[PDB]
RNA sequence: AGGACCGAACCGACUAAUGUUGAAAAAUUAGCGGAUGACUUGUGGCUGGGGGUGAAAGGCCAAUCAAACCGGGAGAUAGCU
RNA sequence: GCUCGCCGGAAGACCAAGGGUUCCUGUCCAACGUUAAUCGGGGCAGGGUGAGUCGACCCCUAAGGCGAGGCCGAAAGGCGUAGUCGAUGGGAAACAGGUUAAUAUUCCUGUACUUGGUGUUACUGCGAAGGGGGGACGGAGAAGGCUAUGUUGGCCGGGCGACGGUUGUCCCGGUUUAAGCGUGUAGGCUGGUUUUCCAGGCAAAUCCGGAAAAUCAAGGCUGAGGCGUGAUGACGAGGCACUACGGUGCUGAAGCAACAAAUGCCCUGCUUCCAGGAAAAGCCUCUAAGCAUCAGGUAACAUCAAAUCGUACCCCAAACCGACACAGGUGGUCAGGUAGAGAAUACCAAGGCGCUUGAGAGAACUCGGGUGAAGGAACUAGGCAAAAUGGUGCCGUAACUUCGGGAGAAGGCACGCUGAUAUGUAGGUGAGGUCCCUCGCGGAUGGAGCUGAAAUCAGUCGAAGAUACCAGCUGGCUGCAACUGUUUAUUAAAAACACAGCACUGUGCAAACACGAAAGUGGACGUAUACGGUGUGACGCCUGCCCGGUGCCGGAAGGUUAAUU
């Protein structure tokens, strides 16, 4: 749920929060964990490469089943755990062989809900076909650009992927972007939307909580030197110029995109 | 099983102050110069072939040389080794 | 007031010492620049 | 509960006086701000000079910075003193 | 030597880092020491640092580094796999007393513990470069149980007081004891157990995970402290004798209890919150190959080994960093008494110091302070500076507000000491004695003793009772910035930067973008509820007209146009 705190201190005023009493309070599956140390935005060369990256709280990653390659094994939801390596919530399932994996965890799956992969299972949240199964107008997410690869769309919270068409080794995607993309019949996808589509919602509400999640400040390219940014100078406030990135590219519309290995594969860019 | 020139070689000379005498008097200890290479194993076989004495427990430490000066020129001395060996309560040196 | 030299074996070793020097040519380059003028003390090492 | 409140340690540095061949190449004394946090601190590590880093002052990068330091081109050139 | 003064959350004590003989003894005063020096961290000489348990080394990993092959690159080199290094983290084990001029958890005394190796015996499925478990982890908050420690009483030794009094409800001092072992308590967590079945753990597995019956419902793991022992011990005021007047030798009484109580321990616990909280080894366990009347594993005993290096001394400083014996800087640990909320503050204890020129005088003037008639901001750029306020409890408190605030608004009253309530109260603690039982560190009853607020009433001293130190000035109008934060180290702290929020725009993942001649890497083990760039800057009400100029987006008819031919 989403519930706002009281204006007991200036920096909780506006803290708009996403409760969810359902995720599971212990620490997570202990042989499904690993660790990730930091990076803040430095490369293998020491250099800072992405800007506006530091700090934050300590995290574990957990090793989430993207291609779910488990076929025919029914699985039961043990529960569903908060992930603080991405906005998405995920849930434990337990196989009927005595296997345990963390997936995704799909809008509406619960304790208890059975989950099966591949060609075989049903048309249920949760469960993973090939798109070739998958009817026509379903409602997916992670979504495979190649079979075998893993879900590699859709794999945020709220988000989704529509299937619009199929026609013989390629179905049509109209993706969260407004993107229609081709991919391979063959791909792997999962019903349902992910889950926690209120996470959008949350009011940060002061500049700590942003710094708990590993962002640095930014500051305007207007409010230096010239040396530092095109933006630079002035006695006052003067820009009189074409707003540009700190290297110099016109930052206002200009299209970045250029891949000729794959515009094949796009029938509509979102426009 | 050592070598008889190693232990020939391992003990350098007797150590003599008032804290030896004492040592020697009090704790029935003799304190020698060994070699810097010297362990505690060799220092005990010395003293056992060499002293005709019996040994039970040997400590050493390591003194460090003197920084000095001759005619204002800057010198130093050499660390040497010192060891206190236990002899055992009825050897009589 | 805290002044700019804060001595730290390790670390005048990990920087400055033979081994850190041997590393690299350049390092290797300061040797034997060092050796050419006759320096008694090549290191930080001793 | 809280980038909550008063207030020591701790981190700072708003006012005044002193000091200005100083006790000190930036401090002392009396007041002052924060003091569970975007806090502070030890140890070790990474980023290198048109480069780094910068909650951005052209700030900081060993008392040096609108281009560090050391050596070299090099006895640069100087219609100037 | 006797007085005086200063610190005492330090200006005491013990470390780390850093330094390197500055430590101790004798000797000297040339130079060094801001003066003299017989003194010294100065000169000279001699001495001093004792470890199986402390630390390093060692085993294991973090960030990161290096890196056989490998990929890349004019050369030099870059990156990186397998590996191998790298603590600031994980991993076995010792305490108390005594002793030197200088070392001690190292030496001695007493009493312990760990690991490993060999051999004898007994039983016996062992075996890993593999599997599983464990190690192993955040913030805040709350309570109970304790101890460190303190206070008093009892006891034991001593005393009867320089000047009125002091055989007492008097004064002074002591009243200490460890690890280890045994006990398994206050407390925390977990349902046991036996069979059978299995797409999972790269192969297997009795191990782990999953499933199903039966049966029991009590078993297991963890755990401060207390008690017993350790301990007929050591230690202990005092006393007796030597003294080289520094100290040496001998003995040694009591050595109990109650109350108070930590920021330390139980506690890596419990509760709750989101920002969701290392790794690997040692350790347990399982099998694979292999070996299978041998090896190998378990237990008893015995013996042997535990090397090497550090250990002096300073360590908030005269020994480290500041050119100095420099009002500076420098991480961790200990933490007594009264008053106090307190590690503030004042005075003291333990302990350590009086800061390496002094002697006079008592001019102007400077600096640091105290007081001031009458006036009270008239000063001045400006109340700068100074003065002033200042605690606890209760009564009481406006506009406006985002309903939280404003607010400690403002303002006001009481406050000491003594007696009574009540020879010490409410409460807290809590023995005996007794009673019950799965008999013990049990339960129930009980209340001796100790401890002890707050308040009311009466009385009383002073000019003054929050009496010292300590310790908000308050109110009104208005600009700017929402707020907490950040910044010109060393003349600018702000209205500047950032900020949560907002908008535009790019980006379909081998993403855009950034660092890289490249290989690669960051973005991100993320996937449009994501990431980058730009501008604005909480929140409220809002954000109007212009696409001519210049950008950028889309288009491709007609003109122009490169290499080429
Ligand atoms: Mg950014
Ligand atoms: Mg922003
Ligand atoms: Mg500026
Ligand atoms: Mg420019
Ligand atoms: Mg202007
Ligand atoms: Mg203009
Ligand atoms: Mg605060
Ligand atoms: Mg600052
Ligand atoms: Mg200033
Ligand atoms: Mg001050
Ligand atoms: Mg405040
Ligand atoms: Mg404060
Ligand atoms: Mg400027
Ligand atoms: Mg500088
Ligand atoms: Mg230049
Ligand atoms: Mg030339
Ligand atoms: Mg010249
Ligand atoms: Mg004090
Ligand atoms: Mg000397
Ligand atoms: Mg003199
Ligand atoms: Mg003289
Ligand atoms: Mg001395
Ligand atoms: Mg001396
Ligand atoms: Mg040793
Ligand atoms: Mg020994
Ligand atoms: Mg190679
Ligand atoms: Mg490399
Ligand atoms: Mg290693
Ligand atoms: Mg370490
Ligand atoms: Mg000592
Ligand atoms: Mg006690
Ligand atoms: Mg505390
Ligand atoms: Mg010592
Ligand atoms: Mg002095
Ligand atoms: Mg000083
Ligand atoms: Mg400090
Ligand atoms: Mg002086
Ligand atoms: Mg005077
Ligand atoms: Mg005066
Ligand atoms: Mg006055
Ligand atoms: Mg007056
Ligand atoms: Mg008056
Ligand atoms: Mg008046
Ligand atoms: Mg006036
Ligand atoms: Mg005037
Ligand atoms: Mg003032
Ligand atoms: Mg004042
Ligand atoms: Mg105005
Ligand atoms: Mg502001
Ligand atoms: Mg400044
Ligand atoms: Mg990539
Ligand atoms: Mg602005
Ligand atoms: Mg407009
Ligand atoms: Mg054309």
């Amino acid at each position: 749920a989403v519930v706002k705190c009281k204006p007991t201190s200036p920096g909780r005023r506006h803290v708009v929060k996403v409760v969810n009493p359902e995720l599971h309070k212990g620490k997570p599956f202990a042989p499904l964990l690993e660790k990730n140390s930091k990076s803040g935005g430095r490369n293998n060369n020491g250099r800072i490469t992405t800007r506006h990256i530091g700090g934050g709280h300590k995290q574990a990653y957990r090793i989430v089943d993207f291609k779910r390659n488990k076929d025919g094994i029914p699985a039961v939801v043990e529960r569903l755990e908060y992930d603080p390596n991405r906005s998405a919530n995920i849930a434990l399932v337990l196989y009927k062989d005595g296997e345990r994996r963390y997936i995704l965890a799909p809008k509406g799956l619960k304790a208890g809900d059975q989950i099966q992969s591949g060609v075989d299972a049903a048309i249920k949240p949760g469960n993973t076909l090939p798109m070739r199964n998958i009817p026509v107008g379903s409602t997916v997410h992670n979504v495979e650009m190649k079979p075998g690869k893993g879900g590699q769309l859709a794999r945020s919270a709220g988000t989704y992927v529509q299937i619009v068409a199929r026609d013989g080794a390629y179905v049509t995607l109209r993706l969260r972007s407004g993107e229609m993309r081709k991919v391979e019949a063959d791909c792997r996808a999962t019903l349902g939307e992910v889950g926690n589509a209120e996470h959008m919602l949350r009011v940060l509400g002061k500049a700590g909580a942003a710094r708990w999640r590993g962002v640095r400040p930014t500051v305007r390219g207007t409010a230096m030197n010239p040396v530092d940014h095109p933006h630079g100078g002035g006695e006052g406030r003067n820009f009189g110029k074409h707003p540009v990135t700190p290297w110099g590219v016109q930052t206002k519309g200009k299209k970045t995109r250029s891949n000729k290995r794959t515009d094949k594969f796009i029938v509509r860019r979102r426009s | 099983m050592i070598r008889e020139e190693r232990l020939l070689k391992v003990l350098r000379a007797p150590h003599v102050s008032e804290k030896a005498s004492t040592a020697m008097e009090k704790s029935n200890t003799i304190v020698l110069k060994v070699a810097k290479d010297a362990t505690k194993a060799e220092i005990k076989a010395a003293v056992q072939k060499l002293f005709e004495v019996e040994v039970e427990v040997v400590n050493t430490l390591v003194v460090k040389g003197k920084v000095k000066r001759h005619g204002q020129r800057i010198g130093r001395r050499s660390d040497w080794k010192k060891a206190y060996v236990t002899l055992k309560e009825g050897q009589n040196l | 007031m805290k002044r700019t030299f804060q001595p730290s074996v390790l670390k005048r070793n990990r920087s400055h010492g033979f081994r850190a020097r041997m590393a690299t040519k350049n390092g290797r380059q300061v040797l034997a620049r060092r050796r050419a003028k006759g320096r008694a003390r090549l290191t930080v090492s001793k």
